């Protein structure tokens, strides 16, 4: 659980 | 939200959109398995709503989503609807989603977790981006 | 007046319960937390979504978007379901279910 | 007609986007609105058939 | 959805005061008007359900 | 009515208001005897719709109407709903109207009847005083 | 707006054919009949209502409120549905009923 | 038929 496949990129 | 920004596609692949039986979006939810969702208990959810997992572009008719029937709510008894505590509600999925890339579990904390005031956190969903 | 078609996120800070007390006094109960007054907010179709943190590398469900302003104004702290204080009800169910 | 047929309608302090009614005496019927998801004022219906019956002609 | 879900509702000639449901796109839902009775534009539905099926995400 | 006047109580007995299940006002008529009322046919009249005679103000919960069921709604089948050519239907009650003060038939013409152009009528409702 | 409480009536002159015409063209059928342009309009709520006119001391339905301008214009013809051309079929809609 | 018990008036 809580890592996605594809990472979040935030600013 | 507003002053957020776009998500990466896929990249929050537990965030699910519930809609009516028409596809109307009224409230966000988290997958927490394959079975499961959790929301809020004043988003009133019943049987006729519905998940949508895998979701980014709700104006792409073309992306590839699982819309998945809810079996059961599980709207949390302490639920207050004068002073909004304990604002929690299950939903329990009748076909389990099929996780994948673009769908799958938020973890859980455990009730002694202390997360310190300060933290940086995220929030997500396709609320009003203007009042 | 519409939202967003394609879906948003905000990074944004967990408040102690003192800070958001400051403004919001005593209709903050034991089951919720705040987050923001920090220049976005949450609003209208966000309920019920998550409020995340890392816990390990891990994102972990801290919050469930719940309420806040009346107008989603972005200098007011935003309020949520506090899942530290639900998840053993969450364990509960799904192990009866 | 119920006093409370005049009052504009009220989305309240939670975030959903639930669909629902009210009756707006300026045009003489009904009308949807997007409600917060709690508390709701009583110029909030869950049809336009209960709106009306409630509020018709106010 | 049909560019038909973007035109303002269409009350026409006849002189009926009859309540249908046209999709509102500047909102993202279903809204009441007063229908004349006769000519309708497609942008005009019995139901909530109807127009919300036909337009809603227009 | 734009720039009509309020009528003298009723002094227009035949008038009828057509009305929903919930009360609201669509469409008039006019009673032609104590069992049927001709209205137009782009009113779209149903039997779930219901007959009310007897009214001057709608706003008064206290005046004495005759709310009727309607027993089978008539469209004249030459109704054409794109150029609105014979826009007749014919309602028949399924309760008789009890004629009195408030209550009471409009005549009918004859086919061969004439009225020159000029002549001066009248026509009443609950319509629009301003657009 | 909303429709007045309380029943209008107003007093208008009917139009020949040919003066109609002058206005609404080839949109004026058999069964129609014109009135007003006169200061006055019937207007939405108004349909289906009477058009009545003095005949040996009786008042006599010799219109339907049917259509007109889109505004309800006061100085353009309304169009009602004339009865001297559907009352044999209202009289044996009746006589079968 | 048509002669109302309450007479019409009319400007």
């Amino acid at each position: 659980c809580g890592v996605p496949a594809i990472q979040p990129v935030l600013s | 939200i507003v002053n957020g920004e776009e998500a990466v596609p896929g990249s929050w692949p537990w965030q699910v959109s519930l809609q009516d039986k028409t596809g109307f979006h009224f409230c966000g939810g988290s997958l927490i398995n394959e079975n499961w969702v959790v929301t809020a208990a004043h988003c009133g959810v019943t049987t006729s709503d519905v998940v949508v997992a895998g979701e980014f572009d709700q104006g792409s008719s073309s992306e590839k989503i699982q819309k998945l029937k809810i079996a059961k709510v599980f709207k949390n008894s302490k639920y207050n609807s004068l002073t909004i505590n304990n604002d929690i509600t299950l939903l329990k999925l009748s076909t389990a989603a099929s996780f994948s890339q673009t769908v799958s579990a938020v973890c859980l904390p455990s009730a002694s977790d202390d997360f310190a005031a300060g933290t940086t956190c995220v929030t997500t969903g396709w609320g009003l981006t203007r009042y | 007046a519409n939202t967003p078609d394609r879906l948003q996120q905000a990074s944004l800070p967990l408040l102690s319960n003192t800070n958001c007390k400051k403004y919001w006094g005593t209709k903050i109960k034991d089951a919720m937390i705040c987050a923001g007054a920090s220049g976005v907010s949450s609003c209208m179709g966000d309920s019920g979504g998550p409020l995340v943190c890392k816990k390990n590398g891990a994102w972990t469900l801290v919050g469930i978007v719940s309420w806040g302003s009346s107008t989603c104004s972005t200098s007011t702290p935003g309020v949520y379901a506090r899942v530290t204080a639900l998840v053993n009800w969450v364990q509960q169910t799904l192990a009866a279910n | 007609r119920p006093d409370f047929c005049l009052e504009p309608p009220y989305t309240g302090p939670c975030a959903a986007r639930i669909i629902r009614y009210f009756y707006n005496a300026k045009a003489g019927l009904c009308q949807t609105f997007v409600y917060g998801g709690c508390r709701a004022k009583r110029n909030n219906f869950k049809s336009a058939e209960d709106c009306m019956r409630t509020c018709g002609g106010a």
